[PDB]
RNA sequence: AUAAUAAUAAUAUGGUAAUAGAACAUUUAAUGAUAAUAUAUAUUAGUUAUUAAUUAAUAUAUGUAUUAAUUAAAUAGAGAA
RNA sequence: AGUAUGAAAAUGAUUAUUUUAUAAGCAAUCAUGAAUAUAUUAUAUUAUAUUAAUGAUGUACCUUUUGUAUAAUGGGUCAGC
């Protein structure tokens, strides 16, 4: 007899299409509060515009708010970087908000030396065996 | 003082700045406004069975 | 170069190098390469023109930049992510002061989208 | 009384239905949730805004008796009454068929002789509701949880309300660990799968005439490509037998199990490694702490063996002769 | 969920003990069932055991007004907090020097919960636990630990 | 067939004390071409179409012709394990209807005495067979499983713990 | 002929005593929107090359900042008596 | 030594998770199994958090000195100054 066992497909977003992993982006901003200046040349200077015409997939809000200004980014695996960006000025706030498109949402990690790859595929040779090794020990 | 309009693309747009306290007055009106219906009613019904 | 038994085969790695860092994979994996990449961007595919090994379970082509003509191998870049944040404190041994050493490398990630034989 | 608020709010409700009943292709446009998602999945330019907003809308005629009480579990103040003649409804269950066919076709081409209800698990997993739901998630199809008022209050758009999915959804349904069970309507899971579905069947609709495959590519690229290993479904009573059988109905030589390795008998941890040999040709290898436990090892991988096969696209479709039964 | 499953809650008033010696004898009911907690009390020969049975006894006296029968009721838990102000004394030694006596007073605290539904609760708990619990295989499948390096070894 | 050279995975290093140093085989480079290399490993949960036997493939794949499932070990040599007495000495068909109507009207009737062994010894057949013969008293069955029980109760905690340790291994051994 | 940001090539970037340059926290004074969907403080998990700030959830205040920012100043930062 | 408030720490008892009765040294860091907890995108072959399997590395801090793991100075811990 077989029986079957239930499972679930794995995602692999590049094997087939692609879908982009930032979605939204908030600029939020305030009209009083100095540290809010770079924010607010930022909204003013077509840089926005333009760098909706280069990357219509993802979408900007733009809020107005009380407190510091902010950057926060929307992902497809649901979480969401926010950057405050206190004080800078507008190429900096740009230099944040690339940042921020170009990252996938993803945590940050620790990673170990050379932990490079990393698959569910099942190794293609076999994991080695003492009793099938081309050389016995001894 | 920016619009989605301003940004010449549909991807952009700004969300309304319509302030925490007027949004809040204008939903107690709203309810103030249902109370003096419904209630209204309520009574104008009272009042038929009163007389029949 | 007879490659009919890698053509046959269905399960297949390939150890490509990238700025000689060889990084072992089959298609679906994701390489983290430890470095920012300036040429590609985010959604931008990269063909591999540099693959020392070609293998299946028994037999593997191998060569020094083996022909770009008897393999189609392409990794779509996905993310330009920095690995975590970390403060090593660096300091003597009878020295109050202390000179805190920040660490945020920066990582690209790619997937193999394509890995075939031509 | 200089603003007769309620009068507004009641015009602005109407506005909304009237657009929902419509969806008008100028609003549609000026969505940018829409345009974005449009972009997102690189999805023909034959279909029209008006339509992917359709796809987000789950047919919701009626409000229910359930949303009376909300002091007994659920209360229902996000939507709005939608068209019956533009509801998602249709095209989902052609999304579904399509989802159906197409999937099972592929894994079919894989995997010949893939038992019958293997087979069934692995479409479940290609494409069951959850995994849809997700799939949905990931794409960004998020979900109307702000109530119409609040909405008019906020003072947005109907366009926005047409880039967000659209059903009967519980407002107030997981607050103080109470959750109303309800049929499969008003789960939020189920509208995202129907949303994907209708997706589906819209890219069908629109590429039916100039590239009849294009929807199968789009399938193949965002459901086809998800990893599933098909040798992790399988589970077998007493595979020996099933073996022998398979044996018997093909033109081979009774399977014997024989020793081919063995170590560390009489211990706590041995290993035997024994093949299920048919004359000569070894028909599975399988290892094991014990003989017995080696023995049912072989005959499990020689009937993965003969049931994942996986032929080549320049062989001729092979058909198998169905499953083994014992 | 833990909050939710009846206990009852019973203090002691500012009893004239060190809080070490009240946990010398504390440690003792750890998971006793009040009655039996209550009997040891009685027979144990040190001062602060009889407090600790009366406090017992109010305790099970307050599960019954509420709801609780006797005999299901177990200590769930039992502890000594110090109490308010203490007040240092010096004490003068030989020679010029100088102790500072202390005078300590605490308070007994105690959980009592049920037989019957939380008891039963960790018992389904802990059962459920062991069915989780995946066996010891001879030739489990140990990952193999460590990097690979970008490089068949077999 | 194919005329390639054949290798083992190389290391530079000595493989005896230095195997799992992955640098050595790293460092280790061959000549351009094409190569053989065994695989050093079992093909259990294997699904490899370089691990699946030549009488599984259609009469048509082409890897039907080439030779990379080898046989390598020779079934002349290994002892069978576990093996049933009708596979080394093939099966009989013998025993007649009124014969095997016979041995279920034994079953029927005594159970104790005419066991399925006492059975097979008198007709030269297995206890299987017998077994799907013949089905015994069903108060006989329901002896056994109260005996059994019995036997369950009788156990210790650990034993318990242990066979359901076991089971779940059993259960494992199937999956592959 | 500047500034801000980004490139390319190059050179340089251990450090006690010591010299030089630049920031942050805290508190007070000058100027000063805003708001209980707000704020302040705290805990936990995130985010930004991170003594800092910010995001989300949670708890407690409080009809609400000497709040953002620029200046002016300091009883302005503590494991070392 | 005003009145409110007080999840500030040191300190005590207790409970939970986890590790621990063949193992030896600033008690951490890095590697690395396993167990548990949480997570409204764990789709999982998931992610974080906690935790002294196991392995490697690792003479507290200040002061003063030509030079300190030093068996040279100084500090019982925390809070405030
Ligand atoms: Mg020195
Ligand atoms: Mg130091
Ligand atoms: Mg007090
Ligand atoms: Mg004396
Ligand atoms: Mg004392
Ligand atoms: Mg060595
Ligand atoms: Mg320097
Ligand atoms: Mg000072
Ligand atoms: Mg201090
Ligand atoms: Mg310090
Ligand atoms: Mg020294
Ligand atoms: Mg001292």
């Amino acid at each position: 007899v077989v029986k079957a066992i239930a499972r679930n497909s794995i995602g692999r977003n590049g094997v087939g299409a692609f879908v982009f992993p930032c979605r939204k982006i908030t600029l939020q901003f305030c009209n009083w509060g100095g540290s809010s200046e770079g924010m607010r040349k930022f909204l003013t200077s077509k840089r926005l515009d333009k760098w909706g015409q280069e990357f219509p997939w993802i979408q900007f809000e733009v809020m107005r708010k009380s407190g510091h200004p902010l950057l926060r980014a929307e992902y497809t695996n649901g979480r969401e970087k926010v950057i405050c960006v206190r004080n800078l000025n507008i190429d900096n706030v740009e230099n944040k908000l690339k940042l921020l498109k170009d990252s996938d949402g993803d945590i940050l990690r620790r990673r170990t030396k050379n932990d490079n790859v990393e698959s569910l595929n099942s190794s293609v040779r076999g994991i080695w065996s003492p009793l099938h090794a081309a050389k016995r020990h001894r | 003082h920016p619009f989605s309009d301003n940004y010449a693309s549909p991807n952009i747009y700004v969300v309304n700045d319509v302030t925490s306290k007027e949004q809040k007055s204008k939903y107690d009106t709203i309810m103030k406004e249902i109370q003096k219906l419904e209630d209204d009613a309520t009574r104008k019904a009272l009042e038929t069975a009163r007389s029949a | 170069t007879d490659t009919t038994p890698l053509k046959l085969s269905n399960e297949l790695y390939a150890i490509f190098k990238i700025h000689n860092r060889p990084y072992l994979v089959t298609e679906g994996d994701r390489v983290i390469l430890p470095f920012k990449l300036k040429q590609a961007e985010v959604g931008d595919i990269l063909n591999m023109t540099d693959v020392t090994t070609l293998g299946s379970r028994n037999y593997k082509l191998v060569g020094h930049p083996i022909n770009t003509s008897l393999y189609t191998l392409k990794a779509t870049v996905v993310g330009k992510t920095k690995r975590a944040f970390q403060t090593r404190e660096v300091t003597k041994r009878r020295n109050r002061r202390v000179r805190h050493a920040k660490s945020k490398g920066d990582l690209t990630i790619l997937r193999i989208s394509e890995l075939s034989m031509n | 009384l200089p603003e007769s608020e309620l009068a507004k709010y009641k015009e602005y409700y109407q506005g909304l239905k009237s657009t929902v009943n419509e969806i008008p292709e100028s609003v549609a446009s000026k969505s940018p949730s829409l345009r974005t998602l449009h972009k997102r999945l690189q999805l023909p330019n034959e279909l029209t805004y008006s339509t992917l907003s359709r796809c987000l809308t789950c047919p919701s005629a009626k409000l229910p008796d359930k949303i009376n009480n909300p002091t007994k579990g659920a209360a229902f103040v996000n939507t709005v009454p939608t068209n019956k003649y533009l509801d998602n409804h249709g095209l989902n269950i052609m999304g579904k068929n399509l989802l159906s066919y197409h999937v099972t076709k592929s894994i079919i081409q894989k995997y010949p002789r893939l038992p019958t209800v293997v087979l069934n698990a692995a479409v479940n997993a290609y494409i069951s509701e959850a995994v849809l739901a997700h799939i949905a998630k990931y794409w960004g199809i998020e979900v109307e949880t702000t109530s119409v008022l609040s909405r008019y209050l906020k003072m947005e758009p109907f366009e926005f309300t047409l880039g967000r999915l659209k059903f009967f959804n519980n407002s107030l349904n997981s607050k103080d660990g109470i959750e109303l069970i309800t049929g499969k309507n008003f789960s939020e899971t189920s509208a995202l799968a129907m949303s994907v579905r209708s997706i589906i069947a819209a890219i069908w609709a629109v590429t039916e005439q100039k590239d009849s495959q294009a929807v199968y590519r789009f399938i193949d690229d965002h459901i086809m490509s998800r990893k599933l290993d098909i040798t992790k479904m399988f589970q077998f009573e007493q595979p020996t037998r099933e073996l022998a059988m398979l044996c018997r109905r093909e033109g081979l030589e009774k399977p014997v199990s024989k020793l081919v390795a063995e170590s560390g008998r009489l211990s706590k941890s041995p290993v035997f490694i024994v093949h299920v040999f048919s004359g000569e040709e070894t028909l599975g290898e399988g290892y094991g702490s014990s003989l017995k436990e080696a023995k049912a090892r072989a005959a499990t991988d020689a009937l993965m063996k003969w049931y994942c096969y996986e032929p080549l696209a320049q062989q001729e479709p092979v058909i198998d002769p169905g499953t083994v039964v014992v | 969920i833990e909050v939710l499953e009846p206990s009852v809650y019973a203090q002691s008033y500012r009893i004239k003990s060190s809080m070490k010696k009240a946990t010398l004898l504390l440690r003792l009911l750890g998971g006793l069932d009040v009655m039996k907690a209550i009997s040891q009390c009685h027979f144990s020969n040190k001062k602060i055991a009889r407090e600790v049975a009366e406090l017992l006894q109010k305790g099970v006296k307050d599960g019954q007004k509420l709801g609780l029968k006797p005999e299901d009721l177990y200590i769930s838990q039992i502890w000594t907090g110090s109490d308010g102000f203490w007040r240092k004394r010096v004490e003068f030694k030989a020679r010029t020097r100088i102790g500072i006596i202390s005078h300590p007073y605490i308070h007994v605290r105690c959980i009592l919960r049920t037989k019957s539904v939380t008891k039963r609760r960790l018992a389904y708990e802990a059962h459920l636990k062991e069915q989780k619990r995946a066996p010891w295989v001879q030739l489990g499948d140990k990952p193999i630990r460590g990097v690979t390096g970008g490089v068949y070894k077999w | 067939q194919f005329g390639f050279p054949k290798t083992q995975v190389t290391t530079i290093y000595n493989k005896t004390k230095s195997a799992s140093n992955y640098k050595g085989y790293l460092k280790h480079r061959d000549a351009p071409g094409m190569y053989y290399q065994p695989s050093e490993s079992i093909a259990t949960g294997s699904v490899n179409s370089e691990t699946i036997p030549r009488s599984f493939m259609a009469a048509s794949d082409p890897r039907r012709g080439l030779d990379m499932p080898v046989q390598s070990t020779k079934a002349k040599q290994c002892p069978n394990v576990l093996v049933g007495k009708s596979t080394v000495n093939g099966k009989t068909y013998h025993l007649g209807p009124q014969e095997i109507d016979e041995i279920r009207k034994l079953r029927l009737d005594n159970p104790q005495k005419y066991t399925r062994k006492f059975l097979a010894a008198k007709y030269g057949i297995s206890p299987l067979f017998v077994s799907m013969v013949s089905k015994p008293s069903e108060q006989h069955v329901q002896i056994m499983e109260s005996r059994l029980q019995e036997i369950q109760s009788r156990w210790k905690e650990k034993r318990r713990i242990a066979r359901e340790d076991r089971k779940r291994r059993k259960l494992l051994w199937y999956q592959a």
